[PDB]
């Protein structure tokens, strides 16, 4: 009876999915929402965006399990950006990815061939 | 009544897995076991045929 | 403060439990609205679950 | 937390404590008199008085209900009607309290003694569980 | 280099080995397998008559999570709808959404038992079909007959995820395992007497170390290597989820990246 | 006027308004109705 709609979870309610905002407070760092699309793609640009010496800080949380998004603050501090140090992020991973996603559709057609066949 | 089909837990189908199912544990000498023969290593969804009542025979026989 | 979750029941604060000597075993609980704006004044600057 | 539980959604869209809530409606047909008749008519918003936020768009023209017509809201399924320029019928039929909702399973039309009719409607909806349910 | 090592395969599970990767994206991997790809699945029946025993909100239910093929799916026009709430077309229309039917009857007085063999999809080798998951069989059962029982129904399915309702993720579990004996001890085991003598080796555990010293423990070394083992419902081939599994996983990134160069 | 069902027999008894409650090729005195046409709409969840 008070059961939100679920298509309103897949679904921006004329929601602009991402929003970049500096913050003050701090200096050189920004704050990014995403909306309708979490807990996946955010927990990669941490255990990832880390990874990359120009960063210093890496927000990343759900505000309430009932609204369908979630922040990410990113400090740096400092020559740029940090709109540069995500993208420089999303854009080893979609290429970090593809090196999975190849040896994948490499190695099944080769342990394919094992188990009898023919051809 | 009749068995749940996607067991609770996991997707595992199960509306297949029951006329066949049936069909041992008093057709085939083998134990609750036997079931283990249908794909069933997590806990999980396999208590699912186990703990199932058929309350549909017993019901389906009021014809209007 | 009210505001405003959807699903129907009050979702109210853990700590704020022991007051109201009462689990979750399915209770219910009153809420009473103030309508005049100089009520709406008693019970935010005197009675406050902060102020409590 | 403090004696509560948090259940998996997967599971209760597969059909985790699925129930079902028939409700039936019991309604007769009294008759004091004189002979004073009270037919299970179908109100007619042309000599009633009376009856509004119906609607009875949803009564066949026997005056009843046909399963399993989707019934929502304070949605009317029987019809009443008691004798007194466009006069006169009165309306002592019984509508569907709203905080109920759902189809209708099925509706049963007998004879009482008494001595005129007698009709019993029954309506199911079914309740998944939600946050709050014990 | 490598990246993937599998093991055994079979009809409804794939078993294998990540390699050169982190944990972030092990998880994020689990999870979009589990929920946001695409499948058919039937969200929507008109009844007329039906005086079986499974009254028609039962049978919705249950109709519905009744597995469908699916196959290729994300590839229009055709061997492929796009969802049904951004489409061309008004309302509901076949181009973005695929008609089944259901008209059983009873012929018999014994008993009769109706699987999902009995559905008629159109013709339009989509697909389309459900599955038949039994061995040889008909089908995931779906409501039982005696004498004049009789239902018509008229199903239409869309396209959805789990996120939607769990009715369409294709896929049954996960079951991964980084680091089976305990390197980083990412797990305090409860003893209860003795610990590395309560808890169980797992049968993924004969594929490393660091038993023996009192090194001591490393630190500077993350969880790599990952044990997943992926397994389908049977709506869709073993794999497939997999493979598709990126395919929207990339594009969940990039849609990222457009929306920071372009302004 | 309309159509009813007997509970047992369940033959067509097409009886009129205002009448005696029964059947007609048999006995008992009861019976429910028809379902109406209707195609229905019924989301699957
Ligand atoms: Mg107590
Ligand atoms: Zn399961
Ligand atoms: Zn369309
Ligand atoms: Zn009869």
């Amino acid at each position: 009876m008070n059961q939100p709609e679920r298509y309103e979870l897949i679904e921006l309610m004329g929601l602009p999915k991402v929003t970049y905002e500096l913050d003050s407070k701090s200096p050189n760092a920004a704050v990014v929402t995403l909306e309708k699309e979490d807990h996946t793609l955010a927990n990669m640009l941490a255990n990832q965006l880390l990874s990359d010496e120009r960063v210093l800080f890496a927000g990343y949380k759900v505000p309430h399990p009932l609204n369908h998004n979630f922040i990410l603050r990113v400090q740096t501090v400092e020559d740029c950006s940090p709109k540069q140090v995500i993208v420089d992020a999303a854009k080893s991973l979609i290429t970090h990815l593809e090196e999975i996603k190849v040896n994948f559709m490499r190695e099944w057609e080769l342990k394919m061939i094992s188990v009898e066949g023919v051809e | 009544m009749i068995i749940p089909i996607r067991c609770f837990s996991c997707g595992k189908v199960i509306g297949d897995k029951w006329d066949t199912y049936l069909t041992l544990l008093q057709e085939d000498n083998t134990e609750g076991e036997a079931l283990d023969k249908l794909g069933l290593q997590r806990y999980c969804c396999r208590r699912m045929i186990l703990t199932h009542v058929d309350l549909i025979e017993k019901l389906l026989c009021y014809n209007p | 403060r009210i505001r405003v979750m959807p699903y129907s029941t009050f979702r109210l604060n853990l700590s704020v439990t022991s007051p109201y000597n009462a689990d979750f075993d399915g209770d219910e609980m009153n809420m009473h609205v103030p309508q005049s704006e100089e009520t709406r004044a008693e019970i935010q600057e005197i009675t406050m679950v902060p102020k409590q | 937390q403090e004696d509560s539980i948090i259940m998996n959604q997967a599971s209760i869209d597969r059909g985790l404590f699925r129930s079902i809530f028939y409700r039936t409606y019991t309604d007769q047909e009294k008759k004091i008199g004189m002979t004073v008749m009270e037919e299970f008519e179908r109100p007619v918003r042309s000599t009633t008085l009376r009856m509004k936020h119906g609607t009875y768009d949803k009564l066949e023209d026997d005056g009843l209900i046909a399963p399993g017509t989707r019934v929502s809201g304070e949605d009317i399924i029987i019809g009443k009607t008691a004798p007194i320029q466009l006069h006169a019928k009165r309306d002592v039929s019984t509508p569907l309290r709203s905080t109920e909702s759902g189809i209708v399973d099925q509706v049963m039309v007998t004879t009482n003694q008494e001595g005129l009719k007698f009709v019993k409607v029954r309506m199911r909806s079914t309740r998944i569980p939600q946050i709050g349910d014990k | 280099e490598t990246h993937i090592t599998i093991r055994n395969i079979s009809k409804n599970s794939v078993d294998f080995v990540l390699t050169n990767t982190s944990l972030a994206v092990a998880n994020s991997l689990r999870r979009v397998v589990l929920a946001e790809i695409p499948t058919v699945a039937i969200d929507l029946v008109e009844i007329n008559v039906n005086t079986s025993v499974m009254p028609d909100e039962f049978l919705a239910h249950r109709l519905g999570m009744i597995p469908l093929d699916s196959s290729n799916i994300d590839e229009p026009p055709p061997v492929g709808l796009e969802y049904t709430r951004n489409c061309d077309c008004d309302q509901y229309c076949p181009k973005c959404s695929v008609e089944l039917f259901l008209n059983a009857k009873c012929t018999g007085e014994g008993t009769m038992e109706i699987y999902a063999r009995d559905l008629v999809v159109s013709s339009n080798s989509s697909l389309g079909h459900p599955i038949l998951a039994d061995p040889k069989s008909r089908g995931p059962l779906i409501c039982k007959l005696r004498k004049e029982q009789e239902i018509s129904l008229r199903c239409i399915a869309k396209k959805g995820i789990a996120k939607e309702h769990a009715k369409w993720s294709p896929t049954s579990a996960v079951a991964f395992e980084y680091d089976p004996w305990n390197k980083l001890q990412h797990t305090d085991y409860w003893f209860e007497n003795d610990a590395d003598a309560e808890w169980p080796k797992s049968k993924n555990a004969d594929w490393e170390e660091p038993p023996r010293e009192g090194e001591p423990f490393n630190f500077q070394e993350e969880p790599r290597r990952f044990y997943m083992d992926v397994e389908s419902v049977g709506s869709i081939p073993p794999n497939e989820i997999m493979v598709q599994g990126l395919r929207i996983l990339q594009e969940k990134l990039a849609v990222l990246v457009r929306d920071l160069d372009e302004e | 006027t309309m159509i009813y069902l007997c509970a047992d027999c369940g033959a067509r008894n097409t009886i009129q308004a205002k009448e005696v409650i029964r059947c007609r090729e048999c006995g008992h005195r009861v019976m429910y109705k028809m379902r109406t046409k209707r195609m229905v709409q019924f989301e699957a969840r």
